[PDB]
C-alpha cells in the first residue's frame, strides 16, 4: 500500500517484509485534541433539538433518495447557538457517532498543522483528508473562525463534487457574526 | 566651479550669478547642474558652454511641471 | 466531363482532374486537348481553383506525368484566361523538364503580349536575379525606346533598387555602419567561472575577421573599421591573408559603383595571398551585375601571372562566381584550358570544375569531355584523397542539374566505367539531375544498393555521398518528404548506424532547411552537447557550425552561447575557436538578407543550389579547416536574393503599401470565397521583413491587380470602380 | 469510389509504422531514462571512463590561505574545517580566498575552483528574452522618449561622444505619472532595443519573511551586476520597497526601511557601482524618501502627463491601424470627446467599438460604432475613472 | 508519432492515395534498412542487452538528491538529502533536457553520480485550486438576466470557441471582467455556468485567503498562482469576494494594513505587468465595488464592468419556476402572492424559501407542499 512501513535489508537495500499499519494522520489529529466522545444516552433534556439535527444531517446520508422525491437541494451547513455550557459539543459529537461519521473538528492550531500539510497556505487543504473518510463532518468552535467557515462553505457550494461532507459552527451571540454569513 | 573643471567652459560665466539663481540646492544638485548643462550643448552640437546652458540645466534639476502657464503679468 | 461543370459548379469541378488523369494516365494530352477547349469556353471564374488543383497534382508526379501535365498546365491562363502574368515564374516549372526552348517559346510569348508596361515590367523583373539570368540578349530589338530599354533597367537598375533597399530603407530601420557587438555579446565567460583573459589562440583571429565580415553585408562599408583585418593582413596566417581580403567582397555586395575602388587601396602589397584574396573578392562584388567589369580585364590579368600558388588558384573562382548566372561560352573557353593545362597544381584543378559548373547547367559536352580526361589521367593512377572526389565530379552535376529524364544517368555512369573509387561519381550526376520531384523509385535505388554492408573502411565516403544525394528530394516536395525524412534519419543513421550517421548524416538538416522549427532544431543538440569525444570529434564539431547554418535569426543564441560557454575550456580552441564563432556570427549576418532557401514565388528553385552545394560537399571531413577549405568556408554561397516583398514600385516610387503578413495558407478546396490565411494580427505598410511561412495580402480597394500569386516586386496599380 | 480501399491502405501503414518502431527501441515510457539510441556513446567506453577513473570531489568553501606555504584553511557545510593542499593540475594562482572548490573524499585536497552561488531567486529575474514593443507604439510622448533614450542607450551605443567632451553622463532615472499612462509600456520598448543584460525587479519581491533577508537580495543583485560590463536594472512599483522613515512608538515597518537603506548605499559612496544604470517607475512619487530623490541616484525625473490633443489623435492611429474600419471616419473628432483620458482608455475604446460590429453581423466598424463606445467607456464607466485622485498623487 | 500533419484534401482523390503511398515507401525502406543492422551485426539483442547493461551500471540502492545548478559538460553540483553537496558527474542515459534547478533526481550509491531524474509528485496546492469536475447545470438554470449572460460569453466563451470573429475584425478580445451588485443576486451563480461550459482549466480562489500570517507570504502566494495558471493551458482565473482583502482586519496578519498593500501591489503587477502574459482570462466578483483600489480597475487590467441589479418582479416569477420545477407542488399555492412579499427579495431568498418549505413537509412525512408550508416558511426565513 502507499503509506505503509516495510522492513529493509541494508547491504543492497532490498525489500524484506511488510511492517504493519502505522497510523493515519487524521487518527493522530483527533487523538491530540481528545473530544469527549458522547452518545444520545447522556443527553439531558434536548428532545426537540435532537429531532431538528437529525433532519439536516442524519437523513441525507442513510436516505439521500428521500430528497430527490421532493426535488430540493440537500442541506450542507448547520449553525448551533446558545449560551456556553449547554451542550453544543456533545450534541455534535453524538450525531457523528450514531451514523458513523468521522467527527473532525478544526481549531486552527499548529500542533495539528504538521498532519495536514507543511505550509497549508489555504485552509482548503483539509479536504484531502476529508474526502478520504468520505461521510465526514467538519466542526468549528466559537474572528478567525468566521473567515474559516466562509472558505469552507464556498467550496462545498457546487465546486466540490464529493457528497456527504457537512460543516457545523457552534458559537454564542448570533447578532454579532458576519452578515455575509447571514445571507 | 569644482565640477566645471573637466569641461570646455567659455569665459562668459558668472559663478556669482549662477550661485544666486540656484538657491536652496545642495552639493548633489549643484553637481547635477554641471552634468546636464554639459549635455544640452551636445544636443545643439556646441563644444563650449555658455551662460544659458547652465540656466537651462537648472530648469531640469528643479523638475517643474509644464502646464501652459503664460497668463500672468 | 462537361457534366461536372454543368449541374451545380460545386467543388466537383476538381473531380474533372480526377476524370482526365485516370483516363489515359500516360497520354494525358489526348484527354486534355478534349478538355482544354472545353475549359476555354467553360468559365473564367472557375479557372483559378482548378488551376491550383493542377499545380497541387503537379507538385509531385511520375516523370512522364510530370512531363505531360505541366505543359497542359501552360495555356489555361493564356487561352481561356488572360491573367498571363504568372507565366515566367511558373513556367520555370516548365523550362527544364519538357524543353528549354519551350519556356523560351514562352519567353517569346512574353514578348508577344506587349500590353502595355505594367504587367510587362513585373514578369521580366524575375528574369534577371530571381530564378535565372542569361536573358540579356533578347531585348535589343527594333523598339529600343523604353519597352525594349527595360532590359538595362531589368539588369542593374532594379538591382540598384535592390541596392537602394540597403541604401535608404535599411539604414532607416536599424542598421548602423558598424553593429559589431555580437563579438561584444561574447561577454560574460570572463566572470562565468572565475577569471578570464585566457583564450589566446591565433585561430580565433580567423573568426575575428567575421566581426568585420559577416556583419557588413548590405552596404556595411567600413573606413578604418577593417583594422582587425588590416593589422592581421600584415601579421601572419597566409590563408587568413586570403580571408581578410576576401571578406571585403561581402562588405560591398551587389555593387558595381565602388567595389573595384575599395580593393585597390589594400590590393597593392605584392603578395600571393593578399592579392588573390582581394581579386577573388572582385568577383563577389559584381555578382549579379554581369556588366562590363572584367570579362577578360582584371581576373584574366590575375590568372596569367601563374607559376605558383593562389594567383594560379584564386582568380578562376571569382569569375565563375560573378558569371554563374551567365551562359557565355567565350570565357568558358578562356577557362577550359585551365582544365586542359594538366599542370600539377591540384587544388587549382579541383576548383576549376567547381568554377565552370557554376556557369552552365545544360550544353557544352566538351566541358564534360575536358573534366573526364584529366580525371582519368590523374585519379586512375592513384587511390588517394577526396580532394579529387569532393571537387572534380561536382562540376559535372552542376553541368547536368535538374532533369528527371534518366538520360544523363545513361550518359555519365557509362562514361567513367572504372574502379569503385573512381565510380564514387556514380551517384554524383545521378541525383544532381533529380533535385525536386517525386520519383521514389530513385529513392530505393538511393539506399538499397549500398545500405550498410559493414564495409571495412572501403566506400564509407561513397555511402556518405550516397546519403548526400538523399539531401535533395526533400527541400521541394513542398513539406511532404520533409517530415518523411526527419522520421527516417533520426532512427536510421544517427541512431543505429556506424559511420554514415555519426560522421555525416546531420548535413541533411543544413540542406533540408534554414527555416528553423523546433522538431529538428531540438533534435540535433542532443547529439552535440553530448559531444561524442570518442570519435574524430571534429565530425560532430562539423555539425556544430552547420547547425547554426539556419539563417533568419532566432532565440538560438541560447543554444550556442551556452555551447560557447562549454566551448572555452573543453571543445578546445586549438581546432574550434574559429568554428564556434563562425557558428555564432552566421544567423545574424545582418538583421536582414536571408532568402537563400531555394523556394521562390511559392516553390520554384532559383538556383542557388550551384552556389551552395559545393560547400556541403566540401566538409568531408577534416584538413580543410586550416588550409584548403578557407577558399570555400567564407564565400561559397552568395546567391542571397535578399529578403523582402514590401515595395511599391509605382513609377514615382511614392506609395508605401497596405500590407498584412500572415502564417502560410491552408486552402485546397473549401467554401467560396476561400479564406486565405489566419495570422491577421500583424499589419504593416513599409519595407518590413518577409519571414518563414509568410503570405502577405492587401486591402483599401487597391485590387493589387499585377501578378496575384507572389513575387515581391508588384507594380501595385490601383482602381476604384466600387462605390 | 474506393472508399474502404483508401481507408484500409491508409490505416495499416499507420499501424505498420508503430509495429516496427517497437522493434527498434523508443518504447518503455520511462521514469527518467533516455531515448535508447541516444546514449550509445556511453555504452561501453564512457561507462567505464566517466565512472571508474573519475571521482566524486565533494565541494567546500575556503576561509583563508597563509604565507610561506600552501596550508589552506577550508570549510564544509556542517562538518569541520581542515588544512588542505592543492593538486598538480592547478596553479596556486586562482585559489583566492573565499571561493568554492571541489575536494576529494580521502586526502582532502583541492581539485578545481567553482563559480560562486547565484541565489536562484535572483537568477529568475534576469530577462533572457525580449518583448515586442517598439518605440513606434509609444506615440504621443516623443519628447519624453528623447529625454529618456539619451540616458539609457546613447552612452552605451556611443561611449565616445561623452568622453572626448569630458562629461560623466547621468545614471539614474525614474518615470512617474498617473496609472495607465505608459510607464510600463515605455519600459518594454527599452528592453526591446537594448543589448546589455536587463535585470528586472518588481518591488513587491523584496519583502521577505525573516529579518535582513530582503537586504541580502539587494547585494546579490549588485554583485552579479558589477561582474557585467554594462547592465540595466529596472525597478517597478517602488512605493512598496520604501516610502519614508517615520519611526514612531511601536516600530512598525522598520524591516522594510532597512531594505530601502541598503539599496541607497549600493547607489552612492565608497567605490561605486561603475557601469550600472538603474531605472525606476512609480505611481505616486510623493511618498518617496528625500535621500532617494537626491540626484546622484535619480538624476532624471521624466514626467508622464496626459496627452494633449495630438497625443490623443496619434494614439487612435496606433490602436486602429490594424482593424477593419470604414474609410471615411475622422479620429480628430473622437479625441475632442476625451478631454482627460489615458492611453489605456483609448485602446479600450478601440477594442470595444470593434465588438459592436461583432454584436450584430457586420465586418467593418462605423463612426457611430465609435460613438456608442465613447459614451460607454468614457462616460458610463466614469464612476470609477481611476485618475482624478491620482492626478494629485494621493 | 507525428509522422505527417497533412490531411487537407478530405475526399476520395488520388492525391490522398499518392501521399500515403509515398509514406508507405518511407516506412518500409526505413524498416528494411534497420532490419539489416541485426542481420549483419547481431552483437546484442538490444531489447535487454543495452538495458541490462544500464541496469547493471546503475546500483540497486538509488538515493534521491536535488539539483541546484548544471555545468553542461555532464557534471553538475547536486545536493544530497542531508545537506552535504557534491560535484558528481552526469551520465549519457540521463536525457539531459528535463533538468531544472530544484528537480528531484536519482543518484548512484557508490560515487553519487546522477543516474536518472525523478518525476515529481505535485502538488498539494494545485489540486486545491483546480476545479475537478463541472459544477452544476447550464445557463438555462439562471433565468432573468439575459443581458450580461451575453456579455460574459462575449469575453470568455466566444473568444475561445470562435477564434475567427476577432481576426476578421483585426482586434484582440477584452481582457478583464468584474461582476458587482448587491449580495445574493447571482454573482457566484454565473461563474458556475462558465465552468460548466468551458473547455479551459478553471482556477478559483476566494479573496479572504489571499492574506497570510507571515510577512511576505502574501505576495509569494499570488506569484505562484499565476505561475500555475500560465503553465497549464488557456485558463480562467476566478477571484471571488476581493473586497474582503481590505475590509476585515485579522490579528493573524503580523504586517498590518501595510502588508495588505504590498500584496495588492503584486496583484496589480500580475494583471498588467510587462511580462509576456499568455492566454489567461481573469474574472472577478465583489459586492462592495466602491471600497477597493481604483488603480486595479483601470482599463488594461479590467475592461468590462458588469452590474447586477435586484431581480425585477417579472424576473422573480421566472426564478420560482426554476426552483419549483422538479418538486411535486400541490395546486393549493399561488406563486404571485409570494412574489411581492418582500419588495427587494433577492434570487437567493427564493431558493431559501423553496428549500425550507420542503423541509417542513418531511416533518410530517408528506410528499406535496401545501400553502401553509409557504406561509410559515417566510416567517422562518425572512422575519427574524
Ligand atoms: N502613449 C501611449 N501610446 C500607446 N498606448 C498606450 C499609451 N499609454 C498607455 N498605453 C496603453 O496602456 C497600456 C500600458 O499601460 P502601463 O502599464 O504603461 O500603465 P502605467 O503607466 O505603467 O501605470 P500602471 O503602473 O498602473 O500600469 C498598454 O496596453 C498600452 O497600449
Ligand atoms: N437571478 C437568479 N436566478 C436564479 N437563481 C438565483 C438568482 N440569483 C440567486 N439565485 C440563487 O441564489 C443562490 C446564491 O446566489 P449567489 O451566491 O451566486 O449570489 P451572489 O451575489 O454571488 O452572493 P454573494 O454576494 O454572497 O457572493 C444560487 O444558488 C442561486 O440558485
Ligand atoms: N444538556 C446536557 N446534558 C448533559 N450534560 C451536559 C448538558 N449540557 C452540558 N453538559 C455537560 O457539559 C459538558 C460539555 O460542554 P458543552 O456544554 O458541550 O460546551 P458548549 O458550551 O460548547 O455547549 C459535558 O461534560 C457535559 O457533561
Ligand atoms: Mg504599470
Ligand atoms: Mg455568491
Amino acid at each position: 500500500t502507499p503509506n505503509c512501513r516495510v522492513a529493509l535489508r541494508n547491504d543492497s537495500y532490498t525489500l524484506h517484509k511488510i511492517l504493519p499499519n502505522k497510523v493515519d494522520p487524521l487518527v493522530s489529529l483527533m487523538m491530540v485534541e481528545k473530544v469527549p466522545d458522547s452518545t444520545y444516552e447522556m443527553i439531558g433534556g434536548l428532545d426537540k433539538q435532537i429531532k431538528e439535527i437529525k433532519e439536516v444531517i442524519e437523513l441525507p446520508v442513510k436516505h439521500p433518495e428521500l430528497f430527490e422525491a421532493l426535488g430540493i437541494a440537500q442541506p450542507k451547513g448547520v449553525l448551533l447557538y446558545g449560551p456556553p455550557g449547554t451542550g453544543k459539543t456533545l450534541l455534535a459529537r453524538a450525531v457523528a457517532h450514531h451514523t458513523d461519521c468521522t467527527f473532525i473538528r478544526v481549531s486552527g492550531s499548529e500542533l495539528v498543522q504538521k498532519f495536514i500539510g507543511e505550509g497549508a497556505r489555504m485552509v482548503r487543504e483539509l479536504f484531502v483528508m476529508a474526502r478520504e473518510h468520505a461521510p465526514s463532518i467538519i466542526f468549528m468552535d466559537e474572528s478567525e473562525v468566521q473567515r474559516t467557515m466562509l472558505e469552507l462553505l464556498n467550496q462545498l457550494d457546487g465546486f466540490e463534487a464529493t457528497k456527504n461532507i457537512k460543516v457545523i459552527m457552534a458559537t454564542n451571540r448570533i447578532d454579532i457574526l458576519d452578515s455575509a454569513l447571514l445571507r | 566651479q569644482i565640477h566645471s573643471r573637466k569641461m570646455n567652459v567659455s569665459p562668459d560665466v558668472n559663478y556669482e550669478e549662477l550661485a544666486r539663481c540656484t538657491d536652496d540646492f545642495n552639493g548633489a544638485q549643484c553637481k547635477a547642474v554641471c552634468v546636464e548643462a554639459g549635455m544640452i550643448a551636445l544636443r545643439r552640437g556646441a563644444t563650449e558652454l555658455t551662460h544659458e546652458d547652465y540656466m537651462e540645466g537648472i530648469l531640469e534639476v528643479q523638475a517643474k511641471k509644464k502646464a501652459n502657464l503664460q497668463y500672468y503679468a | 466531363a462537361k457534366e461536372w461543370q454543368e449541374l451545380d459548379d460545386a467543388e466537383k469541378v476538381q473531380r474533372e482532374p480526377l476524370l482526365t488523369l485516370v483516363k489515359e494516365i500516360v497520354p494525358y494530352n489526348m484527354a486534355h486537348n478534349a478538355e482544354h477547349e472545353a475549359c476555354d469556353l467553360l468559365m473564367e471564374i472557375e479557372q483559378v481553383d482548378m488551376l491550383e488543383k493542377d499545380i497541387d497534382e503537379n507538385a509531385y508526379a511520375k516523370v512522364c506525368l510530370y512531363l505531360t501535365s505541366c505543359v497542359n498546365y501552360v495555356p489555361e491562363p493564356e487561352n481561356s484566361a488572360l491573367l498571363r502574368c504568372a507565366l515566367g515564374v511558373f513556367r520555370k516549372f516548365s523550362r527544364f523538364p519538357e524543353a528549354l526552348r519551350l519556356a523560351l517559346m514562352l519567353n517569346d510569348m512574353e514578348l508577344v503580349e506587349d500590353i502595355f508596361t505594367s504587367c510587362k515590367d513585373v514578369v521580366v523583373q524575375k528574369q534577371m536575379a530571381f530564378m535565372l539570368g542569361r536573358h540579356g540578349v533578347f531585348l535589343e530589338l527594333s523598339e529600343d525606346v523604353e519597352e525594349y530599354e527595360d532590359l538595362t533597367e531589368i539588369m542593374s537598375n532594379v538591382q540598384l533598387n535592390s541596392n537602394f533597399l540597403a541604401l535608404a530603407r535599411e539604414l532607416d530601420i536599424m542598421e548602423p555602419k558598424v553593429p559589431d557587438d555580437i563579438y561584444k555579446t561574447h561577454l560574460e565567460n570572463n566572470r562565468f567561472g572565475g577569471s578570464g583573459s585566457q583564450v589566446d589562440s591565433a585561430r580565433m583571429n580567423l573568426a575575428s575577421s567575421f566581426v568585420n565580415g559577416f556583419v557588413n553585408a548590405a552596404f556595411g562599408q567600413d573606413k578604418l573599421l577593417t583594422d582587425d583585418g588590416n593589422k592581421w593582413l600584415y601579421k601572419n596566417k597566409d590563408h587568413g591573408m586570403l580571408s581578410a581580403a576576401a571578406s571585403l567582397g561581402m562588405i560591398l555586395l551587389w555593387d558595381v559603383d565602388g567595389g573595384l575602388t575599395q580593393i585597390d587601396k589594400y590590393l597593392y602589397s605584392s603578395e600571393d595571398y593578399i592579392k588573390s584574396g582581394a581579386l577573388l573578392a572582385c568577383g563577389i562584388v559584381n555578382s549579379g551585375v554581369r556588366n562590363e567589369c572584367d570579362p577578360a580585364l582584371a581576373l584574366l590579368s590575375d590568372y596569367v601571372l601563374h607559376n605558383s600558388n593562389t594567383m594560379r588558384l584564386g582568380s578562376i573562382f571569382g569569375l565563375g562566381l560573378a558569371y554563374a548566372g551567365s551562359n557565355r561560352e567565350d570565357v568558358l573557353t578562356l577557362l577550359l584550358p585551365v582544365m586542359g593545362d594538366s599542370k600539377s597544381s591540384m587544388e587549382v584543378a579541383g576548383v576549376t570544375a567547381l568554377a565552370c559548373g557554376m556557369i552552365a547547367v545544360g550544353s557544352c559536352n566538351g566541358d564534360v569531355t575536358s573534366t573526364i580526361l584529366q580525371t582519368i589521367m590523374e585519379k586512375s593512377e592513384t587511390e588517394l584523397k577526396d580532394t579529387y572526389a569532393r571537387w572534380l565530379p561536382l562540376g559535372l552535376g552542376l553541368n547536368h542539374l535538374g532533369k528527371g529524364e534518366a538520360i544523363e544517368a545513361i550518359l555519365a555512369a557509362l562514361e567513367v566505367v572504372s574502379e569503385p573509387f573512381r565510380s564514387f561519381a556514380n551517384t554524383l550526376v545521378d541525383v544532381c539531375a533529380y533535385a525536386g520531384s517525386g520519383n521514389v523509385l530513385k529513392v530505393q535505388q538511393l539506399l538499397h544498393i549500398c545500405s550498410e554492408h559493414f564495409d571495412s573502411k572501403e566506400k564509407e565516403e561513397d555511402k556518405d555521398k550516397k546519403e548526400k544525394k538523399d539531401k535533395d528530394k526533400k527541400e521541394a516536395p513542398a513539406d511532404m518528404g520533409a517530415h518523411q525524412g526527419v522520421a527516417v534519419l533520426g532512427i536510421a543513421l544517427i541512431a543505429m548506424g556506424e559511420e554514415i550517421g555519426a560522421e555525416m548524416a546531420l548535413r541533411t538538416f543544413g540542406h533540408l532547411l534554414r527555416y528553423g522549427e523546433p522538431t529538428l532544431r531540438r533534435a540535433v543538440p542532443l547529439a552535440l552537447a553530448l559531444i561524442s569525444v570518442s570519435n574524430p570529434r571534429l565530425n560532430i564539431l562539423d555539425t556544430l557550425s552547420k547547425f547554426s547554418h539556419d539563417a533568419d535569426p532566432e532565440v538560438s543564441y541560447n543554444s550556442i552561447f551556452a555551447m560557447g560557454m562549454v566551448g572555452s575550456g573543453t571543445n578546445n580552441a586549438r581546432l574550434a575557436a574559429m568554428l564556434r564563432q563562425l557558428a555564432q556570427y552566421h544567423a545574424k549576418d545582418p538583421n536582414n538578407l536571408f532568402m537563400v532557401r531555394l523556394a521562390q514565388g511559392l516553390t520554384h528553385l532559383g538556383k542557388g543550389t550551384l552556389t551552395l552545394c559545393p560547400y556541403h560537399s566540401d566538409r568531408q571531413l577534416m584538413s580543410q579547416v586550416a588550409v584548403a577549405g578557407l577558399l570555400t568556408v567564407l564565400v561559397s554561397f552568395l546567391d542571397v536574393r535578399n529578403i523582402i516583398l514590401g515595395k511599391s514600385h509605382y513609377v514615382l516610387y511614392g506609395l508605401v503599401a497596405a500590407m498584412q503578413p500572415r502564417m502560410l495558407v491552408t486552402f485546397d478546396e473549401e467554401l467560396r470565397p476561400l479564406p486565405v490565411s489566419v495570422r491577421v494580427g500583424q499589419a504593416v505598410d513599409v519595407v518590413g521583413q518577409a519571414g518563414k511561412p509568410k503570405t502577405i495580402t492587401g486591402f483599401q480597394t487597391h485590387t493589387t491587380p499585377v501578378l496575384l500569386a507572389h513575387g515581391e516586386r508588384a507594380e501595385l496599380a490601383t482602381e476604384e470602380f466600387l462605390p | 469510389t474506393y472508399s474502404r480501399q483508401i481507408k484500409q491502405v491508409e490505416d495499416d501503414i499507420q499501424q505498420l509504422l508503430k509495429k516496427i518502431n517497437e522493434l527498434t527501441g523508443i518504447k518503455e515510457s520511462d521514469t527518467g531514462l533516455a531515448p535508447p539510441a541516444l546514449w550509445d556513446l556511453a555504452a561501453d567506453k564512457q561507462t567505464l571512463q566517466s565512472e571508474q577513473p573519475l571521482q566524486v570531489a565533494r565541494c567546500t568553501k575556503i576561509i583563508n590561505a597563509d604565507s610561506e606555504d600552501p596550508k589552506y584553511i577550508i570549510n564544509v557545510k556542517q562538518f569541520a574545517k581542515f588544512v588542505v593542499d592543492l593538486s598538480d593540475q592547478v596553479a596556486p594562482t586562482d585559489i583566492e580566498e573565499g571561493m568554492r572548490v571541489g575536494v576529494d573524499r580521502n586526502k582532502y585536497q583541492i581539485h578545481i575552483p567553482l563559480p560562486p552561488k547565484i541565489d536562484p531567486t535572483v537568477t529568475m529575474m534576469q530577462v533572457e528574452e525580449k518583448p515586442d514593443v517598439t518605440y513606434s507604439d509609444v506615440g504621443g510622448c516623443k519628447e519624453q522618449i528623447e529625454k529618456l533614450r539619451e540616458v539609457v542607450e546613447t552612452p552605451l551605443l556611443h561611449p565616445e561622444r561623452f568622453v572626448n567632451l569630458g562629461i560623466e553622463p547621468p545614471k539614474g532615472v525614474l518615470l512617474f505619472g498617473p496609472p495607465g499612462t505608459g510607464k510600463t509600456l515605455c519600459a518594454r520598448a527599452v528592453a526591446n532595443r537594448t543589448d546589455a543584460c536587463f535585470i528586472r525587479v518588481i518591488g513587491s519581491e523584496l519583502v521577505q519573511k525573516y529579518v535582513g533577508e530582503g537586504a541580502r537580495m539587494v547585494r546579490e543583485l549588485f554583485e552579479m551586476a558589477r561582474t557585467k560590463k554594462a547592465c540595466l536594472i529596472f525597478f517597478d512599483e517602488i512605493d512598496a520597497i520604501g516610502g519614508a522613515r517615520f519611526d514612531d512608538g511601536a516600530g512598525g515597518d522598520n524591516e522594510v526601511q532597512r531594505t530601502m537603506l541598503e539599496l541607497i548605499n549600493q547607489l552612492d559612496g565608497f567605490d561605486p557601482r561603475g557601469n550600472i544604470k538603474v531605472l525606476m517607475a512609480t505611481n505616486r512619487p510623493d511618498t518617496l524618501d528625500p535621500a532617494l530623490m537626491r540626484p546622484g541616484r535619480l538624476d532624471r525625473k521624466i514626467e508622464f502627463s496626459l496627452p494633449d490633443l495630438e497625443g490623443r489623435t496619434h494614439i487612435f492611429k496606433i490602436h486602429a491601424r490594424s482593424m477593419s474600419v470604414e474609410r471615411d471616419i475622422r479620429f480628430e473628432l473622437l479625441a475632442r470627446l476625451c478631454p482627460n483620458s489615458t492611453g489605456a482608455e483609448i485602446r479600450s475604446v478601440c477594442t470595444e467599438a470593434g465588438m459592436f460590429a461583432i454584436r450584430a453581423r457586420r465586418k467593418i466598424a462605423t463612426e457611430k460604432d465609435f460613438l456608442e463606445a465613447v459614451n460607454k467607456v468614457i462616460k458610463s464607466y466614469a464612476k470609477f475613472s481611476a485618475t482624478p485622485r491620482y492626478m494629485t498623487y494621493n | 508519432a507525428s509522422k505527417l500533419p497533412l490531411v487537407t484534401p478530405h475526399t476520395q482523390c488520388r492525391l490522398k492515395l499518392l501521399k500515403l503511398e509515398r509514406i508507405k515507401d518511407y516506412l518500409l525502406m526505413e524498416e528494411e534498412f534497420i532490419r539489416n543492422q541485426e542481420q549483419m551485426k547481431p552483437l546484442e539483442e538490444k531489447q535487454e542487452e543495452e538495458r541490462s547493461k544500464v541496469d547493471d551500471l546503475r546500483g540497486t540502492p538509488m538515493s534521491v538528491g536535488t539539483l541546484e545548478e548544471i555545468i553542461d559538460d555532464n557534471h553538475a553540483i547536486v545536493s544530497t538529502s542531508v545537506g552535504s553537496e557534491h560535484y558528481v558527474s552526469i551520465l549519457s542515459f540521463v536525457d539531459k533536457d528535463l533538468l531544472e534547478p530544484g528537480c528531484s533526481v536519482l543518484l548512484n550509491h557508490k560515487v553519487h553520480a546522477v543516474i536518472g531524474v525523478l518525476m515529481d509528485d505535485t502538488d498539494p496546492l494545485v489540486t486545491v485550486m483546480k476545479v475537478e469536475k463541472a459544477p452544476q447545470e447550464t445557463y438555462a438554470d439562471i433565468g432573468g438576466l439575459d443581458n450580461q449572460i451575453q456579455e460574459i460569453k462575449e469575453s470568455v466563451e466566444l473568444p475561445l470557441t470562435h477564434p475567427e470573429y476577432y481576426e476578421e475584425m483585426g482586434i484582440k478580445p477584452p481582457k478583464g471582467v468584474i461582476l458587482y451588485g448587491p449580495p445574493g443576486t447571482g454573482k457566484t451563480l454565473l461563474a458556475k455556468a462558465v465552468a460548466n461550459q468551458t473547455s479551459a482549466t478553471f482556477l478559483r480562489v476566494v479573496g479572504s485567503e489571499l492574506i497570510q500570517k507571515y510577512l511576505g507570504d502574501g505576495p509569494k502566494l499570488v506569484r505562484e498562482l499565476f505561475r500555475v495558471a500560465e503553465e497549464h493551458a488557456p485558463s480562467i482565473v476566478f477571484i471571488d469576494e476581493i473586497d474582503a482583502i481590505g475590509t476585515k482586519r485579522y490579528d493573524s496578519n503580523s504586517g498590518g494594513e501595510r502588508e495588505i498593500q504590498r500584496t495588492m501591489l503584486e496583484l496589480l503587477n500580475q494583471l498588467d505587468g510587462f511580462d509576456s502574459r499568455g492566454d489567461v482570462k481573469v474574472i472577478m466578483a465583489t459586492n462592495r465595488i466602491e471600497t477597493l483600489d481604483p488603480a486595479l480597475i483601470r482599463p488594461g487590467r479590467i475592461d468590462r464592468k458588469i452590474e447586477f441589479p435586484l431581480p425585477d418582479e417579472k424576473t422573480k416569477k421566472r426564478i420560482f419556476q426554476i426552483h419549483t420545477s422538479r418538486m411535486t407542488l400541490a395546486d393549493d399555492v399561488t406563486l404571485d402572492d409570494l412574489i411581492m412579499a418582500k419588495d427587494d427579495l433577492s434570487g437567493a431568498d427564493i431558493k431559501a424559501i423553496c428549500t425550507e418549505a420542503g423541509l417542513m413537509a418531511l416533518r410530517e412525512r408528506r410528499m406535496k407542499v401545501t400553502n401553509e408550508d409557504f406561509k410559515k416558511s417566510k416567517e422562518n426565513v425572512l422575519y427574524k
